[PDB]
This record gives structure tokens, C-alpha cells and sequence, in this order.
């Protein structure tokens, strides 16, 4: 059973980190310097450090050498105990389902609980059900 | 290979059979690399938007499914190494699951995420 290591990354650059290390692996699997990594875990609920799969601590050091996104947490590679290989894959309740209850972030109905009606397949806009709280143009000028 | 890596981070989805995480251009030009004779999602956009959805989370760089602890837990060890997901929510309609049982493909719920 392979071990899991924790490396430090830039905040905001998790998916770019994963999509860059995957292309390094594919860019070096056929040379004289391959990569000994199995996978790299990047949860969407975290922000700041990622997870990597390797048997020994020298493999992560000889695999992440040369990347500028992982140059900060390069001098230290923490190790998790074996019971933490499972809590990493757990996701608590994507988040796109009709007839559900979402809230707003910007606009006038901030932090107001609404409902979804229809979803646009273009992934551009979404239908919402809220209640207007305007004055019907009586108080404002 | 170079085809299973999504080129752009915008408009990417994940399937409900092998949790294949790619961009919307590769599911239409090439499709599901882990199932092409049972799904046939290359050559159109209705079948790509029908089975494969965007409601998914969690990203893993599967490289050696024959030797890794995560690949056996997600039952993705008999698949091609590449971009996969760990919780792909949703369900197939009662229009493509009936043909999968008669052909010998047991459609499993890949959603390992807990509900409340
Ligand atoms: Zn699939």
C-alpha cells in the first residue's frame, strides 16, 4: 500500500497545480527521468496545500523538483498516518440540482434564501425564484 | 496519453460510469476513453450532455491503477490512467440503464459522497 504525502502550494493555484503536474508526468514517463508518483489529491474544499501519492519521501522530492508552484513547501514533506487516507476522499453535501435552495452573493437580495427553477445547459446563467422587496417606485425618487 | 488531459479548465465535466474528467471538447470529439462501445458519446452533444453532467467535485491524477490504494477504493483500477473524480453526483435516466444490464455492464453509483 503506497504512502501519501502533503506538499505546500500557492493559494488560488490548486487546479493549475494538478493540471501542471499531470502534464509533467506525461511529459516524462518515456524518458530516463520518470515520475514515481501514483496520484495527486486536490480537494475542492481545501485552499493552500495538496496531496501526493508516493512510497518514500525521496520520490516526492525528486518528482516536484523544478516546479515554481511547489518551490515554497519544497524543504519539508509531512506524512499523515494511515487512518487519514480515507477522510481525504469524504465530501459533505457539483452543488447543482434543480428544485433546490440556494442563496445569493451579490445584488440586492444578499444572503436571502431562494429556489432554483430551471438550469441552462450552456453553464452561463441559472433560473432563480426570489421575492421582490422594492418599493414599487414610491419611496425612492 | 495527451487526449485524456483536459486542455482548458473552462467547461469541464465528469461521467457517471468511469468519472472521466475532461473538457467539453474532448467528450464530443473523442468521448469516454473508458467506455466507447456501450456509451457512444463521440459525434454529438446531446448524448454528451445527457449521461455526462457538470455536477461533480474532487480531482485525482490516476496514473497506475494496477498498483495504488486510491484506485481500488474508487473501483477505477480496471480503467485507463488519467483525470478522474471522487464524487460525481446524479443519476442516469431510465433510458440508458436498461440497455447496460443486457450487455453486461453493471452501472454503479460512483457517488461516494455522504448525504447530510
Ligand atoms: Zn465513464
Amino acid at each position: 500500500d503506497p504512502n501519501l504525502w502533503t506538499v505546500k502550494c500557492k493559494i488560488g493555484e490548486e487546479r493549475a497545480t494538478a493540471i501542471s503536474l499531470m502534464r509533467k508526468f506525461i511529459a516524462y514517463q518515456f524518458t530516463d527521468t520518470p515520475l514515481q508518483i501514483k496520484s495527486v489529491v486536490a480537494p475542492e474544499h481545501v485552499k493552500g496545500y495538496i496531496y501526493v501519492e508516493a512510497y518514500k519521501q525521496t520520490h516526492v522530492k525528486q518528482a516536484i523538483e523544478g516546479v515554481g508552484n511547489l518551490r515554497l513547501g519544497y524543504w519539508n514533506q509531512q506524512m499523515v498516518p494511515i487512518k487519514e487516507m480515507t477522510d481525504v476522499l469524504k465530501v459533505v453535501k457539483a452543488n447543482l440540482k434543480p428544485k433546490s435552495w440556494v442563496r445569493l452573493k451579490r445584488g440586492i437580495y444578499k444572503d436571502d434564501i431562494a429556489q432554483v427553477d430551471y438550469v441552462e445547459p450552456s453553464q452561463n446563467t441559472i433560473s432563480l425564484k426570489m421575492i421582490p422587496r422594492i418599493d414599487y417606485d414610491r419611496i425612492k425618487a | 496519453a495527451l487526449e485524456t488531459v483536459p486542455k482548458d479548465l473552462r467547461h469541464l465535466r465528469a461521467c457517471l460510469l468511469c468519472s472521466l474528467v475532461k473538457t467539453i471538447d474532448q467528450f464530443e470529439y473523442d468521448g469516454c476513453d473508458n467506455c466507447d462501445a456501450y456509451l457512444q458519446m463521440k459525434g454529438n452533444r446531446e448524448m454528451v450532455y445527457d449521461c455526462t453532467s457538470s455536477s461533480f467535485d474532487g480531482i485525482i491524477a490516476m496514473m497506475s491503477p494496477e498498483d495504488s490504494w486510491v484506485s481500488k477504493w474508487q473501483r477505477v483500477s480496471n480503467f485507463k490512467p488519467g483525470v478522474y473524480a471522487v464524487s460525481v453526483t446524479g443519476r442516469l435516466p431510465q433510458g440508458i440503464v436498461r440497455e447496460l444490464k443486457s450487455r453486461g455492464v453493471a452501472y454503479k453509483s460512483r457517488d461516494t459522497a455522504i448525504k447530510t
